[PDB]
């Protein structure tokens, strides 16, 4: 029962991991294939806190120019944003100001998190020292990795604390309702059986 | 910029959130990586990483599996253990077990093929033992 909804616009260069970051929160998966986002894809993310469930409607925008779609048209009535770049690609960090400029042009003083993704990669190109844009604009910065989940919840915890005005806000265990005993559909029984056989021949991702 | 300025803030009241586990006994609690089979692309997809629990209700003796993700604490597995479930090794991976369940992690029942991977073979063997001990006591 979400107490509040917030529109969150996720922006950044193509390939920086925006869609992978959102899918990780949505389903827990790590999608390895890069399929460019076409325009935007909107996904809800609910987090339970000591002050109730909080829903973020995440507008995952396209980073590729050719697939931009509405571009800044997606930002209308946005209450917060995440700017993502890749710490293994200096050009993605070089364009962070342009993304920030486009955001503030439409939304002005909304809370914004700057995220340097793919810190799991050894050959890091954008060193922690070279990241100074958050200081020049008063943004919150986090190193993150959607592959290793390093700090992958910090951007939402911080945005939540800023939007709710509660410095002590914490994520808490969502209620785990005891499930009912369901009898499985005998009609789809043969389908469940085939899926299990194929699954037993396929190995886990890592 | 620096200095005074107005921001829209939504104030919320404190709430006592119950985990739903208060009336259950922990029979098993170990770290694990859970996977879910996606039949549309024929892949095992990571489903969550955290502590997977075998819980038993004190009063009605019902046994279920429950797991929560790290850092976000969201449910990635929630289903009762039945006598018809078959917990088998995943031969093509190491220290992995597979079984089918009607899961409620996302708020509604979905039949899913799940795979759980533990740190050691020893922990995996202890999970399979506790799992099958609950089945025999059904
Ligand atoms: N090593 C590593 N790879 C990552 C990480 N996050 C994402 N990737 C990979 O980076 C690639 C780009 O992913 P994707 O999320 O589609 O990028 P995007 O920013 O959404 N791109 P677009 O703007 O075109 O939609 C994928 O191959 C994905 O697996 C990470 O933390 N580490
Ligand atoms: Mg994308």
């Amino acid at each position: 029962e979400p107490q509040v909804q917030f529109k969150l616009v996720l922006v950044g260069d193509g390939g920086t991991g925006k869609t992978t970051f959102v899918k990780r929160h949505l389903t827990g998966e790590f999608e390895k294939k890069y399929v460019a986002t076409l325009g935007v894809e909107v996904h809800p993310l609910v987090f339970h806190t000591n002050r109730g469930p909080i829903k973020f409607n995440v507008w995952d925008t396209a980073g590729q120019e050719k697939f931009g779609g509405l571009r800044d048209g997606y930002y209308i009535q946005a209450q917060c944003a995440i700017i993502m770049f890749d710490v293994t690609s200096r050009v993605t960090y070089k364009n962070v100001p342009n993304w920030h400029r486009d955001l503030v042009r439409v939304c002005e003083n909304i809370p914004i998190v700057l995220c340097g993704n793919k810190v799991d990669i050894k050959d890091r190109k954008v060193k922690a020292k070279s990241i100074v844009f958050h200081r020049k604009k008063n943004l919150q910065y986090y190193d993150i990795s959607a592959k290793s989940n390093y700090n992958f919840e910090k951007p939402f915890l911080w945005l939540a604390r800023k939007l709710i005005g509660d410095p002590n806000l914490e994520f808490v265990a969502m209620p785990a309702l005891a499930p009912p005993e369901v009898v499985m559909d005998p009609a789809l029984a043969a389908q469940y059986e085939h899926d299990l056989e194929v699954a037993q021949t396929t190995a886990l991702p890592d | 910029g620096p200095g005074s300025h107005f921001e829209p803030i939504v104030s919320l009241p404190e709430v006592e959130v119950k985990s739903g586990e208060e009336d259950e006994e922990i029979l098993f609690k170990e770290r694990a990586k859970l996977y879910r089979w996606d039949r549309d692309v024929s892949q095992w997809k990571e489903r969550g990483v955290g502590d997977i629990k075998i819980l038993q209700n004190y009063d009605n003796k019902q046994v279920r599996i429950l797991m929560r993700r790290d850092q976000v604490f969201k449910v990635c597995a929630n289903h009762v253990i039945t006598k018809t479930m078959e917990l088998k090794p995943l031969n093509v991976s190491n220290n992995a077990l597979v079984w089918t369940a009607s899961d409620y992690a996302d708020g509604e029942a979905k039949v899913e093929q799940l795979a759980v991977r533990f740190k050691t073979k020893e922990v995996a063997d202890c999970f399979k033992k506790t799992f099958e001990e609950c089945q025999q006591n059904l």
